[PDB]
């Protein structure tokens, strides 16, 4: 990274926020400064270019700005639908070559509390056909990102068979998670219900499901 | 450059 | 106006990495550069490099100058990038990109959706689509989550859609699972009126590019 940046900026809604990329006389020193915005799943989109120009459609909110080997983006009236990573890009003149910054993700203080929303389902009918059992456990907009995932077969603990994602940043800002409970027929067939816990925040919401 | 273009 | 990457998928290691970049909208042999950028797991940001549309000149970053090729297609009204002698460490999501007209009211530049390339000896393998229909217990709210469950595939990516892609509202796909045995689990959810459940029939689109297949699922009562 031949442009650094502040890996995590974070900012109160209605404030003013800075973003920093500092660079050196063969890129930042002597070339353009760009700033792209990359919001989850989506490819990064073009904030400033050439220091400070802003295209149609960005909001004035943004607004960029250099000097010496140091350059600038700014956020004024500061959103949640801010929350994003941003990147500045220049052109180095010793390596010849256009260059990105290490990214700055933004966090907008203050969301509230969200409990995470919960599905169960149960095996389909053709898994079972194969001899097999999936039960697969669903969970939508919870905030802040933390969640843990227990699974019970009646009363009890089940400690294998499980596949867990981590949590992933939804376009509204909450999360998201999902896991996985593998069984055979047999086992599926041979309890009386089953059981996904999510905690999150010191509470949990459970889901039960029956064969 | 409006992006990643010609250099100057 | 809009650029298409080619299809995702698995190359081997030491092998030769092979993306289009389909243009519409405007002439690949305009005044403008067409670049290569991607992006590995990780988030980090690389520019591989690009070719001009009016004379065919390219500039590669130069580490890699000894490994890539960019060209143009007239006749198709693309390019394409080769990079060769590949290896895990070129896995990553690859974008193809225009700068922007330069004029006061320009969009910007113009990205395509990007692609996931990824370098690996394992074997591709296509997924089984499953069904999910709600427990009976949920049919007596008045809404119904209904989905699909796409088991054990790679290597990523898998789209879903739900009837065709007239179904937008309540639908949401859940990032994929890496499972122990190396293999992808991921689910797509949509939430409908209960009520619904006997007139309207609910199908989900699942395409799995790697391995050149796509499912239509109906989910039954």
């Amino acid at each position: 990274f031949v442009l650094a940046q502040p890996p995590s900026v974070s900012g109160a809604p209605g404030q003013r926020v800075t973003l920093s990329c500092t660079g050196s006389n063969s890129n930042i020193g002597v070339n353009y400064v760009q700033w792209y915005q990359q919001l989850p799943g989506t490819a990064p989109k073009l904030l400033i270019y050439e220091n400070n120009k802003r295209p149609s459609g960005v909001s004035d909110r943004f607004s960029g700005s250099q000097s010496g080997t140091s350059a600038s983006l700014t956020i004024t009236g500061l959103q949640s639908e801010d929350e994003a990573d941003y990147y500045c890009q220049c052109y180095d003149i010793s390596l010849g070559a256009h260059v990105f910054g290490s990214g700055t993700e933004l966090t907008v203080l203050g969301q509230p509390k969200a409990a995470p929303s919960v599905t169960l389902f149960p095996p389909s009918s053709e898994e079972l056909q194969a001899n097999k059992a999936t039960l697969v456990c669903l969970i939508s907009d919870f905030y802040p990102g933390a969640v843990e995932v227990a699974w019970k077969a009646d009363g009890s603990a089940v400690n294998a068979g499980v596949e867990t994602t981590k949590p992933s940043k939804q376009s509204n800002n909450k999360y998201a998670a999902s896991s996985y409970l593998s069984l055979t027929s047999d086992q599926w067939k041979s309890h009386k219900s089953y059981s996904c816990q999510v905690t999150h925040e010191g509470s949990t919401v459970e889901k039960t499901v029956a064969p | 450059a409006v992006g990643i273009g010609a250099v100057f | 106006v809009q650029l298409q990457e080619s299809g995702p998928g698995l190359v081997k290691p030491s092998e030769t990495l092979s993306l289009t970049c389909a243009v519409t909208g405007g002439s690949i042999s305009d005044a403008y550069y067409w670049s290569w950028i991607r992006q590995f797991p990780g988030k980090r940001l690389e520019w591989i490099g690009y070719i001009y549309g009016s004379t065919g000149g390219t500039r590669y970053n130069p580490p890699l100058k000894n490994r890539v090729s960019i060209s143009i297609d007239t006749s198709k009204n693309q390019f394409s990038l080769k990079l060769r002698s590949v290896t895990a460490a070129d896995t990553a999501v690859y974008y193809c990109v225009r700068d922007g007209v330069a004029t006061i009211e320009t969009t910007g530049d113009h990205w395509g959706q990007g692609v996931l390339v990824t370098v690996s000896s394992a074997s591709t393998k296509g997924p089984s689509v499953f069904p999910l229909a709600p427990s009976s217990r949920s049919t007596s709210e008045s809404t119904a989550a209904l989905g699909c469950l796409v088991k054990d595939y790679f290597p990523e990516p898998v789209t879903v859609s739900w009837n065709s892609g007239s179904l937008t509202s309540g639908v949401h796909t859940f990032p994929a699972v890496l499972q122990s045995s190396g293999l992808y689990s991921l689910s797509s959810v949509v939430t409908v009126p209960s009520s619904s459940l006997g007139t309207q029939t609910y199908v989900c689109n699942v395409n799995h590019k790697p391995s050149n297949t796509k499912v239509d699922k109906r989910v039954e009562i």
